[PDB]
């Protein structure tokens, strides 16, 4: 079971953001799906969902601006937010949700469904199912149950009038004066790029030990930059090539940079 | 509105930790609260759903409870992997209207103290041949997560051009941070040397880099 968000990473104000979640591992005709979003440094926020019966419900405060649809054949849920602002910048998560309106009866009483009654009065609590027509009746107690079952990885969407910009990748070469005897730190500077995010791997994933991709800084220019470093054996600086594989989906860009060792 | 959780909560390894999630009757009073775990760089993780019931894959040290309009998440023996953010959630007036809590940042104290290893990178040829210069000071493998970074040009203060990240964990649960000095290639060649000075736990490590050579 997996949920993969797709769509734009940047959206100008007053326009309409639209995402699509493609589902696998299960059958969309057997689960409810929804959308959660989280603004940076803010709490989770609920958007909406659409259940097995194609019925959609929304965050009351955001219903007028929301639109969720679904295609059970294409295994694909869709979200749309209208007239977005910078407040709509957030990471948008696709989720399988468990929504249940639950009716329960006091102790000793029983619901019509459990009595096996059905009909028009199929929603009351009964004193004894032994006699439907002479039993005492209570209105049920209503509890609403909500769970997010599985979470999608998320998709960061930024709302800004500024334009997309890919990254410049500069090597952080390890000098013979920046070694630490046995180990040496080399990296890649990912400079000037918008919007977030950037991800960095090394040797096409085949190098994992010692790696740390730092968070991004927001320069005064309105562009983001970060660095990815890995500490490697200092004896291998001439015998093992080290390539950082940067990836910036917001501009469909992907960079590979040889980090060559400084002559000194 | 949102469910009131504590901003942050602390707890040392092995100890017991509890996170409160207070609301009202229409939401938390409805008796079906859920708890989720968010580790940075990982998809949020569902922990507790049926007020007390554990989801699939959840260890038994996690446990849920509720007393009226205040839920509670309880970790019996805190681990290092348990350092993260934790959100409660409840439906209000309908199953399609969900409210989340303000969130709580859980800190796992008790890690060994560690001293930072600092490296300073001068502007590269590539970055220079494009009319830019950026010095990259990378700070790793230290605990606790509170460093002070100072930039000096010929031992004088750099009062501008500095963007610094807040420290964040790495795969080994130690902290790491980064500071940048953004210069024109003329300010690079202007001075004799630049210095990144990292003060962590009464020590100051200064790495120096010179335009003359390497």
């Amino acid at each position: 079971v997996q949920l993969r968000e797709s769509g734009p990473s940047l959206v100008k104000p007053s326009q309409t953001l639209s995402l699509t979640c493609t589902t696998s591992g299960f059958s969309l005709s057997d689960k409810t799906v929804g959308w959660v979003r989280q603004a940076p440094g803010k709490a989770l926020e609920w958007l909406g969902s659409t259940d097995t019966s194609g019925n959609t419900g929304y965050n009351p405060g955001l219903k007028s601006r929301l639109s969720i649809t679904k295609d059970n054949s294409k295994s694909q849920v869709s979200l749309s937010v209208s007239s977005v602002s910078t407040a709509d910048s957030a990471t948008y998560y696709c989720t399988t949700v468990r929504q249940q309106t639950r009716k329960s009866c006091p102790d000793g009483w029983t619901l019509a469904k459990d009595c096996g009654f059905y009909g028009y009065g199929s929603e009351d609590c009964y004193d004894d199912c032994t006699d439907i027509l002479s039993s005492n009746t209570l209105s049920p107690t209503t509890t609403h149950e909500f769970n997010v079952d599985a979470w999608g990885q998320g998709l960061l969407v930024t709302v800004s009038s500024a334009s997309t910009k890919g990254p410049s990748v500069f090597p952080l070469a390890p000098s013979s004066k920046s070694t630490s005897g046995g180990t040496a730190a080399l990296g890649c500077l990912v400079k000037d790029y918008f919007p977030e995010p950037v991800t960095v791997s090394w040797n096409s994933g085949a190098l994992t030990s010692g790696v740390h991709t730092f968070p991004a800084v927001l320069q005064s220019s309105g562009l983001y930059s970060l660095s990815s470093v890995v500490t490697v054996p200092s004896s291998s600086l001439g015998t093992q090539t080290y390539i950082c594989n940067v990836n910036h989906k917001p501009s469909n860009t992907k960079v590979d940079k040889k980090v060559e060792p400084k002559s000194c | 509105a949102v469910l009131n959780q504590p901003s942050s909560v602390s707890g040392s390894l092995g100890q017991r930790v509890s996170i409160t999630c207070s609301g009202s009757s229409s939401n938390v009073g409805n008796g079906y609260v859920s708890w989720y775990q968010l580790i940075p760089g990982s998809a949020p993780r569902t922990l507790i759903y049926g007020d007390t019931s554990r989801a699939s894959g959840v260890p038994d040290r996690f446990s849920g409870s509720r007393s009226g309009n205040t839920a509670t998440l309880t970790i019996s023996s805190l681990q290092a992997e348990d350092e993260a953010d934790y959100f409660c959630a409840s439906a209000e007036d309908s199953s399609s209207n969900a409210v989340f809590g303000s969130g709580t940042t859980l800190t796992v104290l008790g890690q060994p103290k560690a001293a930072p290893s600092v490296t300073l990178f001068p502007p590269s040829s590539e970055e220079l041949q494009a009319n830019k210069a950026t010095l990259v000071c990378l700070i790793s493998d230290f605990y606790p997560g509170a460093v002070t970074v100072a930039w000096k040009a010929d031992s004088s203060p750099v009062k501008a051009g500095v963007e610094t990240t807040t420290p964040s964990k790495q795969s080994n649960n130690k902290y790491a941070a980064s500071s940048y000095l953004s210069l024109t290639p003329e300010q690079w060649k202007s001075h004799r040397s630049y210095s990144c000075q990292v003060t962590h736990e009464g020590s100051t490590v200064e790495k120096t880099v010179a335009p003359t050579e390497c």
